[PDB]
């Protein structure tokens, strides 16, 4: 969305603002500070991401730095920016970013809320749940900077139970957070397959790139390499497919000729032969893209009796069968994957706390939005109201800011 | 180039 804003340098840092990119970095030129209290911080109109177009009417679409600098320095007094935030996101997250943000204020009363007798965990929760992961991330560093401590000890410090969980995840980025879990599942004389499934077969490509070297730099080893130890058999080799994050990207063309030939093989690689060939399931599973996928799994009901999820319960069984069931469901529909998930999450006797945190927390800046609707679609009523049937106190509250809201 | 510039 290309908007105009207005801006009226002063004579102490002129537009305070600070520049990255031009062309011969192959990027668009793009704001990378906003220094608080100058010139286009009281516009409150601007925001760290955004690429600017032009400069009164100077195009730099296609300048290099030193050429947007000198437009920049050149213009005068008033100065009519157009830009565009070209910061990747999603529409479809619960947690937007705070219109007001202020790391330091924020530092400063989470410091208070910490300090108070009994702890002020209102505050905590009402301040942390609403901001972006990448606001946390700023006041972590205020909070350091003005307490010479860790926000994420301070709050293990003052917080416990439940609510400690879901404040700490919160605070890691999203490929630290699911490296942490990854490692977790992985820990101890037993294996977590459940949530190491969940993990690897819902990350997109992007995702998995990021975790994989966040993973390395957090404990030193490769996920890969972890992952063949707790794992064996044919679960490893798609697991370990799955984690390498090179799915074939959603092209422009739609081979309708791969899609017929790949549910064929899908068919006789299980329902028409005596056991499976779990290895042409796994090549085709992992290699072709989701779109693609969504159309084989379609044609596949055109050969077999029965559909992609039902051939999976009736040729394999244990954790492969289990990694199966995951990913299909994931290319099919994966917000849908994840309202079933919550849904069993707390449907019976007491809660699955791992599970509902885990995706409460991951999926709030991606895809709630989309959850929520398919969960009220299924189960007739809202996912905050299931929430609110199995969790108590300030847990409950951080779930329910997550959430995002009733549907 | 992480270049930064301040105008
Ligand atoms: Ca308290
Ligand atoms: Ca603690
Ligand atoms: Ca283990
Ligand atoms: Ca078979
Ligand atoms: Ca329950």
């Amino acid at each position: 969305q290309k908007r105009g804003v207005k801006v009226l340098k002063q004579e102490l840092g002129g537009l305070g603002i600070s520049i990255k990119g031009g062309k011969e970095n192959k990027m668009p030129i793009l704001i990378s500070k906003i220094f608080k209290g100058l010139a286009a911080d009281q516009t409150q109109a601007l925001y760290v991401g955004d690429a600017i177009l032009s400069v009164n009417g100077a195009d730099l679409r296609d300048a290099t730095h030193d050429e947007a600098v000198q437009a920049l320095k050149r213009a005068g007094k008033e100065v009519l920016l157009e830009v565009k935030y070209m910061r990747e996101g999603s529409a479809y997250g619960s947690v937007k970013a705070y219109t007001n943000f202020d790391a330091e204020r924020d530092a400063l009363n989470i410091e208070t809320a910490i300090k108070t007798k009994g702890v002020d965990e209102v505050t905590i929760v009402n301040i942390l749940t609403n901001r972006s992961n990448e606001q946390r991330q700023d006041i972590a560093f205020a909070y350091q900077r003005r307490t010479k401590k860790e926000l994420a000890s301070a709050l293990k410090s003052a917080l416990s139970g439940h609510l400690e969980t879901v404040i700490l995840g919160l605070l890691k980025t999203p490929a630290q957070y699911d490296a942490s879990e990854l490692k977790a599942s992985m820990k101890g004389l037993g294996t977590d397959e459940d949530s190491l499934i969940e993990i690897i077969c819902s990350r997109t490509n992007q995702e998995l790139q990021e975790i994989n070297r966040v993973y390395k730099e957090m404990y030193k080893t490769d996920l890969e390499k972890d992952i063949i130890s707790d794992t064996s058999g044919d679960f490893r080799k798609l697991m370990v497919a799955l984690a390498k994050g090179r799915r074939a990207e959603d092209g422009s063309v739609i081979d309708y000729e791969l899609i017929d030939q790949d549910a064929r093989d899908l068919y006789d690689a299980g329902v028409k032969r005596k056991g499976t060939d779990v290895p042409k399931w796994i090549s085709i599973m992992t290699e072709r893209s989701v779109p693609h996928l969504q159309k084989v799994f379609d044609r596949y009901k055109s050969y077999s009796p029965y559909d992609m999820l039902e051939s999976i319960r009736k040729e394999v069984k244990g954790d492969l069968e289990n990694a199966f069931l995951n990913l299909v469901q994931c290319i099919q529909n994966k917000p849908l994957y994840f309202a079933d998930r919550l849904y069993d999450s707390m449907k019976g006797k007491g809660t699955r706390d791992k599970v509902l945190i885990r995706i409460m927390v991951s999926r709030s800046e991606v895809d709630m939005l989309k959850i929520r609707s398919e969960f009220k679609r299924k189960y007739g009523k809202s996912l905050y109201y299931y929430i609110q049937q199995d969790t108590k106190g300030d847990y409950q509250k951080a779930l329910l800011y997550l959430c995002g809201g009733d549907d | 180039t992480r270049r930064e510039t301040e105008v």
